[PDB]
């Protein structure tokens, strides 16, 4: 039913309108600091001016760093956009990390637009040429345009297409008296049916009857859709797709995917901004989270020290687990976190609390209760044991398979016996390198 | 219309189209030569090699998959294109060859 | 002014800065101090307006918070428009699909451009009636309009293709048209009044403005302006074009570039084509490869070489390619055949009066005690750190709805914000917490 | 079929906004641009309205 | 007058008897390497030697890119001169063994000489042709066109082809219009309306032309020049016609491909016959590689089939490297960047450096050649900023000295301006002794 | 004829010059010198020509100024025509749009071609007059000439392509054809009276055409349609091994008909030390197959360090190589040899020496090196030439001998310089002081 992954037991941070966190309060236990200042960078997103600030979150394993994340992503909310990423997830081939670096973070960014489109429906009477009878020499009188006459229901009118939305509908095969839907703005043609009318007309027909549409012939409504800049900039790049021969041909020609000029970029925000100027728009910063900071080549990092330099890139949050060790792309750099000294002057680092044996019974216990299981006492110190001398990692992965063996042996509870036959037929990591080191050939 | 023909109007070319044509027309003349006779091009060194290549081709791709021709370039009786895609782009293929 | 500016870190430096005698202003179009650096680059702006001479290397160096980056910037914002400027990341030459030398050559070929003109003929008029004739079997159309202005009335019988023209393009008797005769295109460019309410909804070509004045047929001149780079990857093949585009170039013939050469030296020669030099800055040039470094070596003495200015960022360190230190970071192969511009460390009172320009380019109103104490803590920790908290204090202080910056928002954000020495005593106060080289690392907290 | 659901009610065309002007050096010239783009007016709808 | 680090040698300036000056021809010492070239000048002079290959081997500032102008300079324009770099034989669309061969072809030249015939008139009818016959015959045409070409000193009448027809109804040429046609070409340009027809309309866009004097057949022979790769590229792909089918065999396939070596007999086998024939005269020319330690090993061993080829005209290298490891190979090492079958058929010119006295010489021939007036002091500060920094620092140097004299007005360099011209300024050892001490990476 | 021949190194070389007894003449054909490698180079060469054994590899060695590369160039001297010959460099192999061991097969199928043979008809003769017939409406054209010879005069009537190749080819009645019926194109020849034709013998004459082409020409053409535009244009590589196994099967079938008769080349490969070891263990393997041509190859480094492995192996090659292969060395020449050598460089520069500087340029092609000398008699005409006398001197000699220096004195001015030069660690004193 509900899917339960490392995750979905935080609902946010958790803080009070003073700004100090509680103990005990949205699925943390402890992590006063990391919550609190992750609770002034969530305002630090909703002051909607700040850009260029980049803070990495520096800690061990099992210490909260992306469980953090998740809790500043569900603190913003669905309004403000959220771009998950890792470090490792930067190479690319067909294009070089700059582009898909940079492109990241015109990712972050968002903008709401609105406006109004104009809907026809209507059961197609006539598809003729026009006359307007007198020659006046130009012509034996057209040029193949097409007046299509829309029967709705409370109303009937007769409109001329362009020869495109023409052959659009000639490629739904349409004919007098089918139901069609068309957008004056866009011109995609979609046909809904045949009409009611002629459903006696033959007693089997592939084509379903349809009602005829209720209302109007022409329709206007307004959308408060959202769409992220670089959609946008995609949308200004390459050839999406059309219902034509040269729209799809300028698809199907080069749909390979190429950098981007910064010229096409200021073109770009150069009308946005002119949305803007309208009143129309309204631009709302967003998130870039990059995992694993520490797999990124030298090249990212320096194309990071001005691109933390540059305008657009907004509130940035890393997460590093290393310390003092070799930079990839450099071979006798030693420098902390991973990070070159001129990035790591220009971030800033929130040092990540661990958990006593009580928040590790807490965390085990809340994670039961959101993996909906009954744990008893006995198993629960037993667990909080094994929290305080496997893992914490190897608790939560444990806390499944003891509710396995109670299904199997038909107890709601899990007991004793039940984690220490997870002892039994699950080991740990200091067993598996102390069973590993006894070897005959190569254990 | 006022706002329709208002956003249609600035459709501003990035450069031109004759920035395109200024700087590929040549100021020299033709000067034909014997250059033309000189040269043998490539698609008529398929036309004037028809005697090797009408004795030196024998092997056949003897496995195939029938209708995957029409399947590949997305041309077939049902696809996501529409429906004279495939009759406009058959005939332009009619007619080149 | 509709280049696409918002708030940058160079935005607020327009110019140079300098007098007729240049000699450098304290306070002057953004740049205050460096008097010297900014007066050398004065001498290279005036070395790039001259244009007699070429085949020249620069170098700026300095400790960082100096604003070597921000001079270059200075001297691209004051050379102004029609000349090339290329600025490329020492990085950014390191590709797969091209090389590293043929990349360098790229942008030595993109940094010199090449003004051509050529004059054409245009008739503007507004238009009284359309009258074309075609037949309903046959074909052949006949077209025949009337073009008017202020002085002139006069009819014109048209073609076939502007009858192509004037069919696949929609246009009225209200509408008025600019007809060019060489390019044979068509200017629908604005209306009278007569026909908009015929359809309900229609077509996508409708186009209002028009009030016109002079002649019916002018003649102006046209100025185009293509790099080298453009014409080599056009010369090299048809497809050259699409790589133009889609950025898959590389690797091209040297016939091309000789040949191109002479034929750019031949239309120099004719006084046909004219070439504007062109400047090629390069960021981060300390780590390259020293394939690079003698391509450079050679592609200084070329005829048609730009004057390249450099950045080196680095110290004294080891160069990529080799096992020894040398100095600088570069070859002395390199740093013969160049000059060498460096940059000095700041006053208390300059910091104050760069982040007063940055308030006035913000448009932030600063306190004098909230200036005093971040220029108190930029001098301290750097000028970047305060050179944010300008930005957040006036956002701490928006929160509290006054536009109006107290010392208690810089007081909050810089305990808020950290400095980097600050988190560097954290880290070694807390290195059992922090992973170590080795992999080791404390998630728990009792023994 | 299951991914052409209505889509035009929470899309934008992006081909009317003047944005797909990377193919506008088919058929358009420099001056054809800015001789056709002067001349946009507002104050004639504005005179009929 | 343009002057980039060149421009104030007029070549190599020897004797009659071999003997080079110490003062002569923009050069001041470097006796062996001068003389030297000049024998390889000579050598080029032979027409008869090939596969000779000479590397000028020497330090930075010594004189071995200026020595290859000498000898471009020296070989006059009638010797072809082909400039070439080696990193610049790096290609993706062929192979470097066909940019590398290609160049080969490119150095050689080949003088032509012929005569062509010249028509040029103004129309005065274009129609077909009727007739007569030997055996009766009444219904006549395949389209072709009598053009009546009317000049000035005759009226005659020609019969063309359809594709030159063609091309004369491109150019919308009508009765009463002067064209210009090429016969061996058939190329077609129009000159304007005549003269006679200027009254007809008050304003037209066509110009009038006058009658061009002469008679309508007029000949004359060109001693053009053209080199042996211009004709193998014309050999190899079609370049571009009047016709569409000129123009779209040019638009099918326009990459550039490899060349086979029977193209090149066929090519060669016509110009012996045409040599044959006392018309046309072989003459060898000169490949310069700039930057030859950059170079694979796989252009390096196509190098050494490539001077034991025949064509291989006399070439000159330029390497400034010694015990350096190959480029491709892994543990090789070998002088110049070169492998040792290469290096044993290549000549090696030793360049001698220059003095201090010889350092004041060349930024006095400099500042003369720059126009610019040097004083004493400001020349031996000069001289030893020549002995102390670099040469190309105090040559780099000459022209903002002559700068800031015009910014303070002063037509002479002075002491305070090369002063200032040290302090504006630095060489390579400040710019190191200041980055050596750095607080985060100066 | 005609062959493209400027003066190369080996351009003297022509033929490899034995008897019939396979005992080398002293001078003999452009090469001096070398007995037992001309002779063992005999012994290839009537191996190449006897064509009954396949599969076999010999290398020359020897050190630098032997000619082993001079050996195999008279080896494809004396080799003639119709015989494949292919030359390629060891480091030709690497490239990046093809794999090394694909571009081996290659040339190992580039090394052997094959020769078809057909009989065709040809009707040459002068035309007397030209009748064709056609409708200014309908088309459907007829066509009528008159050919003649010395002693043959018919009229011979024509279809619809021999007016579509007589009207696409300009011709005349002076104009004289010759027609072949199954190519179908005309051969415009020449023409009567103001051309060359002055045509003898019968009107109608067959002849056969015999055509070679080689086993990867083939590979390519059958592995697609646009692997002829490879061919050319050089973009292959990576074919299908079904198209060699079917064609291997083909070519055995047409040797079986006899149909098709093949020629067994040669392959040459120059500076073959620096090859990979799957390049190495694919010639152990290639070495084996059934159409397989003679292997020579010529190793040119010392014992050294394999490319691709870590340990120094001896010969530069593998043992595996060198187990199947046969093995010729050369030695070093004489005094005498190389003022011979001298000679007849001069004999092929068309260069005058003098008894002097022939003694002279002998002691300093002694001293210094072979190469050295073969360059100062060229360049020892052209100072005689500046003196405008065709006659070499010893004062050209010894000015060319102190401007050109040799490598092993600029060594010791290298050894003495060395403040001046650029060391290893990239320091260099560009000052005096
Ligand atoms: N303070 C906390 N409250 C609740 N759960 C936590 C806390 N800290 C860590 N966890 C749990 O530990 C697990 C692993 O931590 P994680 O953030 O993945 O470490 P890292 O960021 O080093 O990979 C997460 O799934 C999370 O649920
Ligand atoms: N004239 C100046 N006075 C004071 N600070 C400056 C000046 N110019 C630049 N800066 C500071 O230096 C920053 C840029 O530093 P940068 O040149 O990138 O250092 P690096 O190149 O070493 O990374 C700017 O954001 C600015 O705050
Ligand atoms: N004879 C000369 N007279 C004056 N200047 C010279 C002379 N020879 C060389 N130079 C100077 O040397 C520079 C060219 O050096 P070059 O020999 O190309 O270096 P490299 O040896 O590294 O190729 C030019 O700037 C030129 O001013
Ligand atoms: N037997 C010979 N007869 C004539 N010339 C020879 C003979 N052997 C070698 N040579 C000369 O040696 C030169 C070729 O040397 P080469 O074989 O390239 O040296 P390496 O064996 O080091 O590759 C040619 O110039 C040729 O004149
Ligand atoms: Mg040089
Ligand atoms: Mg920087
Ligand atoms: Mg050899």
């Amino acid at each position: 039913v509900t899917r339960t992954a490392a995750h979905t037991h935080i609902k946010g941070l958790g803080l009070d309108e003073s700004g100090v966190a509680k103990r005990v309060e949205g699925g943390f236990v402890g992590q006063i600091e990391a919550r609190e200042a992750c609770g002034v960078i969530v305002d630090l997103i909703k002051a909607k001016k700040m850009s260029g600030r980049a803070i990495l979150l520096a800690g061990g394993p099992s210490t909260g760093k992306t469980a953090l994340a998740l809790a500043i992503s569900q603190e913003l909310g669905p309004k403000v956009p959220f771009c998950p990423l890792v470090g490792s997830e930067l190479y690319s081939v067909e294009v070089k990390k700059t582009e898909t670096l940079m492109e990241n973070f015109r990712r972050a960014i968002g903008l709401r637009i609105k406006e109004t489109k104009e809907v026809y429906e209507g059961e197609v009477t006539e598809l003729t040429p026009e006359d307007a009878e007198n020659p006046l020499g130009g012509y034996g009188k057209t040029i193949s345009h097409v007046i299509v006459g829309l029967k709705s229901a409370k109303g009937t009118k007769t409109l001329r297409l362009d020869p495109t939305i023409y052959e659009s509908i000639q490629r739904e095969k349409v004919s007098i008296g089918d139901v069609i839907y068309i957008e004056a703005n866009t011109g995609a043609v979609k046909r809904v049916g045949r009409s009611d009318a002629y459903a006696t007309e033959f007693d089997l027909e592939t084509e379903e009857y349809v009602p005829l549409p209720k209302g109007e012939v022409h329709k206007k409504k307004e959308i408060v859709q959202d769409v992220t800049l670089h959609d946008l900039d995609v949308a200004n790049a390459r050839p999406q797709g059309g219902q034509d021969v040269i729209s799809m041909m300028g698809q199907l020609l080069k749909p390979k995917k190429t950098e981007i000029t910064e010229k096409l970029r200021q073109e770009v925000n150069k009308v946005v901004a002119k949305y803007i100027d309208q009143g129309v728009a309204e631009l709302i910063p967003g998130v870039l989270f990059i995992d694993e900071v520490n797999m990124l080549d030298i090249e990212i990092f320096t194309y990071l020290n001005k691109a933390l330099e540059s305008n657009i890139a907004p509130v940035v949050v890393l997460a590093s687990n290393r310390g003092m060790t070799t930079v990839r792309g450099t071979e006798d750099v030693i420098s902390p976190h991973g990070v070159p000294p001129d990035l790591i002057d220009r971030l800033l680092i929130v040092r990540t609390l661990p958990y006593d044996k009580d928040e590790i019974r807490t965390i085990i216990e809340r994670r039961a209760t959101v993996e909906r299981l009954q744990v008893e006492s006995s198993a629960l110190d037993l667990l909080a044991t094994m929290g305080t001398e496997t893992s914490l990692r190897y608790a939560l992965q444990l806390l499944a398979p003891c509710g396995i063996l109670a299904q199997t042996s038909n107890r709601k509870e899990i007991v004793v016996n039940d984690v220490n036959e997870a002892k039994l037929l699950f080991l740990d990591a200091k067993r598996s390198t102390k069973i590993l080191e006894t070897s005959a050939n190569y254990l | 219309v006022n706002k329709l023909r208002c956003d249609r109007r600035p459709i501003f070319g990035k450069n031109l189209i004759d920035l395109l044509t200024k700087d590929r027309r040549v100021k020299y003349d033709k000067s034909s030569i014997i250059d033309n006779e000189l040269i043998k091009p490539l698609q008529t060194r398929v036309l004037d090699n028809r005697k090797i290549i009408d004795t030196f081709a024998v092997l056949t791709p003897s496995a195939v998959s029938l209708d995957m021709r029409k399947l590949a370039l997305g041309l077939n009786d049902d696809s996501s294109v529409g429906e004279n895609t495939r009759l406009k782009v058959m005939q332009n293929c009619f007619e080149v060859s | 002014l509709k280049s696409l500016s918002l708030i940058a870190a160079h935005s607020h430096i327009t110019g140079l800065g300098l007098d007729e005698n240049l000699q450098p202003r304290p306070t002057s179009e953004g740049m205050v101090g460096q008097l010297q650096a900014r007066r050398a680059a004065g001498v290279i702006l005036k070395m790039v307006q001259n244009g007699t001479i070429a085949g020249r290397a620069v170098l700026v160096a300095g400790p960082p918070s100096t604003g070597k980056t921000a001079l270059a910037m200075g001297v691209s914002q004051s050379l102004g428009k029609d000349v090339p400027f290329t600025a490329i990341a020492g990085s950014e030459i390191f590709s797969l699909e091209l090389s590293k030398t043929e990349a360098l050559t790229q942008a030595f070929r993109k940094s010199i451009g090449i003004k051509i003109k050529e004059e054409t003929e245009l008739i503007e008029g507004e238009v009284v009636e359309i009258q074309i004739d075609r037949s309903i079997t046959g074909g052949h159309k006949q077209g025949k309009l009337t073009i008017k202005t202020t002085d002139m009335e006069t009819i014109y019988e048209l073609g076939n293709k502007m009858i192509d023209g004037l069919t696949k393009e929609k246009v009225l008797a209200g509408d008025v048209i600019s007809i060019d005769k060489a390019s044979g295109k068509i200017t629908k460019l604005g209306r009278s009044f007569a026909r908009s309410r015929d359809y309900d909804a229609m077509g996508a070509d409708t186009r209002f403005v028009q009030c016109p004045e002079g002649e019916l047929q002018k003649r102006k001149t046209v100025v185009h302006t293509v790099s080298l780079h453009e014409i080599d990857v056009i010369n090299s093949r048809t497809q050259g074009f699409l790589a133009l585009f889609t950025g898959d170039t590389g690797e091209i013939r040297s016939e091309v570039r000789d040949q191109i050469n002479t034929k750019v030296a031949e239309w120099k020669e004719e006084g046909k084509a004219e070439i504007v030099p062109g400047v090629l800055f390069i960021d981060e040039v300390h780590m390259l490869d020293i394939e690079c470094f003698s391509f450079i070596n050679r592609a200084l003495e070329d005829e048609f070489a730009p004057i390249v200015m450099m950045a080196t960022n680095r110290g004294v360190s080891k160069t990529r390619g080799t096992n020894y230190k040398s100095p600088h970071g570069l070859p002395l192969d390199l740093l013969d055949r160049s000059i060498i511009i460096t940059t000095k460390s700041y006053n208390e009172q300059e910091i104050k009066t760069i982040l007063s320009i940055r308030a006035q380019e913000e448009e932030v109103e600063l306190s004098s005690d909230a200036l005093d104490l971040l220029t108190k803590t930029g001098v301290e920790t750097s000028l970047r750190y305060s050179s944010n908290l300008i930005s957040v204090a006036q956002q701490i202080a928006m929160k509290r709805k006054n536009n109006t910056v107290e010392v208690e928002d810089v007081k909050r954000a810089y305990l808020l914000f950290l400095d980097s020495a600050r988190s560097v005593k954290y880290v070694q106060e807390n290195e059992s917490q922090y992973i170590d080289d080795q992999g080791n690392v404390q998630i728990s907290i009792a023994k | 079929k299951l991914f052409k659901k209505n889509n035009q009610v929470n899309r934008v065309d992006l081909d009317f906004l003047n944005l797909v002007f990377t193919l506008n050096d088919k058929d358009l010239t420099s001056y054809h641009a800015e001789e056709i783009s002067k001349l946009t007016c507002v104050k004639n709808f504005v005179e009929e309205v």
